[PDB]
């Protein structure tokens, strides 16, 4: 996820579909992004 | 609804082969499965959604003593394990 | 990517949002026993 | 000695589309189109019963 | 600049834009269904009375 | 292949691993259902403040040494050969223990004229809500509800 | 957990009341639904609930 | 009764509940009385108080 | 004591006696003396349950 | 022995605390359920257990 070109292949099931980051925020890195952001490119 | 079928083969392999190994010592860079994600990103260069995360072969399964239950909708596995692997040591059970 | 819903009327415009985070590993290595006496490695 | 750091795979969701007709509510609606709304300015039904 | 750095950069913006435009296309598909319930609750007094 | 300690090191082999939370939500959680045994007992055992040094003593030194052993005659939490300069009080060991680990019954002075309605609830024993849950993130309300 | 999961959604803003009602509904539950297997050993229905 | 320690805690709810699943007590299950926790050992208590 | 329209007493000493005697530590007792323009400014409590 | 095994269903403990809590539960299981068949012969699905 951090390296975005790695996530161009997801290679796994995005499966839970629950409200992310309203949970424990246990992630070492996570970005709550709207439709676009310049750092993606 | 017991005695189901799962994989006995322990789950796959990551090796630092020539895709990794070159990037490993020369730059210090490491990419999980640089083969396809190097290939695919070379081809989309000549014209994320990387759905080749892990779906290759579906390796060999066998049959084990497994206890499944029907909790309403879901098919839920259920096993208790003291006599299995926590038995007779000086390690506490969790 | 959290999708949005087109809300109607005098409401703020919901942008197409994006979420990018990273995680790091831990290590927590395991440990192994020592088991070797003398003269099994040698003979008489 | 060698010393690398690693990006160990990354995983993206696949956000789903919904056709509203592909949902059980649309029996309560009548999905009928009208490409020239913005000039219609009014409407009525005179409902003889 | 005619380099492979450029075409990756060019394709990334479109892989956002297509991912952006698919969001708002699903939005009115969602938002209609959202609006489907609101006028049904402007009416419909509760069961008890 | 670690340090040879005599007749061989005897050859451990450790293995590295590591694990992340591959899931954006509260995956894989938990429950709580049974009560095996109440490890430390429900007990009558009081608190001794003469266990530690904390206070200026009486200046009438004839009085305090009378009250020294008067309190710490035979408490289960009463030391023998009392406090050196640095170190613990070395709470003695009774010859047997039956029910479990011992409790500590600490006491705080209260006026008699409160309600018994308070304490028919899970309430804060200090008499006022104190935890860092109720504050509203205005950077000063934490100690404000406290004192 | 179960009291929180209904509130992951909306509010949690200057509706800080809803943060407080999250709390007052939380602590009542932990007094209530713990050792439930054990609080109910015969209510065959409630365990399956 | 500690002015620092309750004030030392955060208040983001995501990290609050998971510490309750594995907190470190101040007590010891390896001593005849509640000896205050020795600085080298772990306990892994639940502790809602 | 609102600033809407409440005829005060004759004795000016009596009013500032009783108004302050009423408003000591009420949860709706306003903090500062009331402005002409603006709300009655209900003082924010530190915590709530 | 039904508590004796579940004493050994741990790491092991000789720290004099578990030895006490072994005994104080062991005497309760003997004081209460020793002659169970005939103590509860009116029941069923416990003699099963």
């Amino acid at each position: 996820g951090y390296r975005y070109a790695a996530a161009m292949v997801p290679t796994g099931s995005i499966l839970s579909t629950i409200e992310v980051a309203s949970h424990r925020r246990l992630f070492d890195f996570f970005a709550a992004v709207r439709s676009d952001e310049n750092s993606l490119y | 609804e017991d005695t189901e079928a799962d994989v006995p083969v322990t789950y796959g392999e990551m090796v630092l082969n020539g895709a990794n190994l070159v990037t490993a010592l020369v730059m210090g860079k490491a990419v999980r499965s640089l083969d396809d994600v190097g290939r695919h990103l070379l081809d989309m260069q000549e014209e994320n959604r990387e759905t080749l995360d892990e779906l290759e072969s579906a390796p060999q399964t066998t049959r084990v003593r497994a206890d499944l239950v029907a909790i309403g909708d879901r098919l839920v596995f259920l096993e208790a394990l003291e006599k299995r692997i926590y038995a007779a040591t000086n390690v506490p059970y969790p | 990517h959290q999708p949005l819903i087109a809300r109607d009327g005098p409401h703020p415009v919901e942008q197409p949002v994006h979420n990018y985070m990273t995680k790091v590993i831990d290590r927590r290595a395991l440990n192994a026993a020592f088991s070797l006496a003398t003269e099994a490695i040698a003979l008489l | 000695d060698v010393e690398f750091d690693a990006l160990l795979g990354s995983y993206c969701n696949t956000l789903s589309l919904v056709r509203f007709l592909e949902l059980g509510l649309s029996v309560a609606c009548v999905c009928t189109k009208f490409p020239e709304l913005a000039y219609m300015n009014e409407g009525r039904v005179q409902f003889e019963v | 600049d005619g380099t492979g750095i450029s075409l990756h950069r060019q394709l990334r913006a479109i892989q956002q834009l297509a991912r952006n435009v698919q969001a708002v296309l699903g939005a009115f598909e969602r938002g209609t269904a959202d609006q489907m319930l609101h006028v049904l609750l402007e009416k419909a007094p509760p069961l008890a009375l | 292949a670690r340090h040879e300690t005599g007749g061989g090191v005897n050859f451990t082999l450790t293995q590295p691993r590591g694990n992340v939370d591959l899931g954006v939500g509260y995956t894989a959680v938990a429950a709580t259902g049974t009560v095996r045994n109440p490890v430390t007992d429900m007990g009558n055992l009081p608190q001794n403040f003469y266990l530690g040094r904390g206070a200026p003593p009486l200046l009438d030194n004839a009085a305090a040494v009378y009250l020294r052993n008067a309190v710490v005659a035979g408490n289960r939490l009463g030391p023998a050969q009392p406090l050196p300069v640095f170190g613990c009080a070395q709470v003695p060991r009774r010859a047997g223990m039956d029910h479990g680990q011992d409790a500590v019954c600490e006491f705080i002075a209260t006026p008699v004229a409160t309600d018994i309605n308070y304490f028919r609830r899970p309430c804060n024993p200090r008499g006022r809500a104190a935890g860092g849950v109720y504050a509203g993130d205005k950077e000063g309300d934490v100690i404000a509800l406290m004192y | 957990l179960l009291p929180m999961q209904r509130y992951l959604d909306n509010g949690r803003l200057a509706t800080r009341v809803a943060r407080a009602t999250l709390v007052a509904e939380l602590k009542r539950s932990f007094c209530d639904t713990s050792f439930f297997l054990g609080k109910a050993g015969h209510r065959r229905e409630a365990i399956e609930a | 009764f500690t002015a620092a320690d309750i004030t030392a805690k955060h208040r983001c709810l995501e990290r609050l509940i998971v510490e309750t699943g594995s907190a470190v007590s101040t007590a010891t299950a390896a001593s005849d009385v509640q000896f205050k926790r020795p600085p080298g050992c772990r306990e892994l208590v639940e502790d809602p108080c």
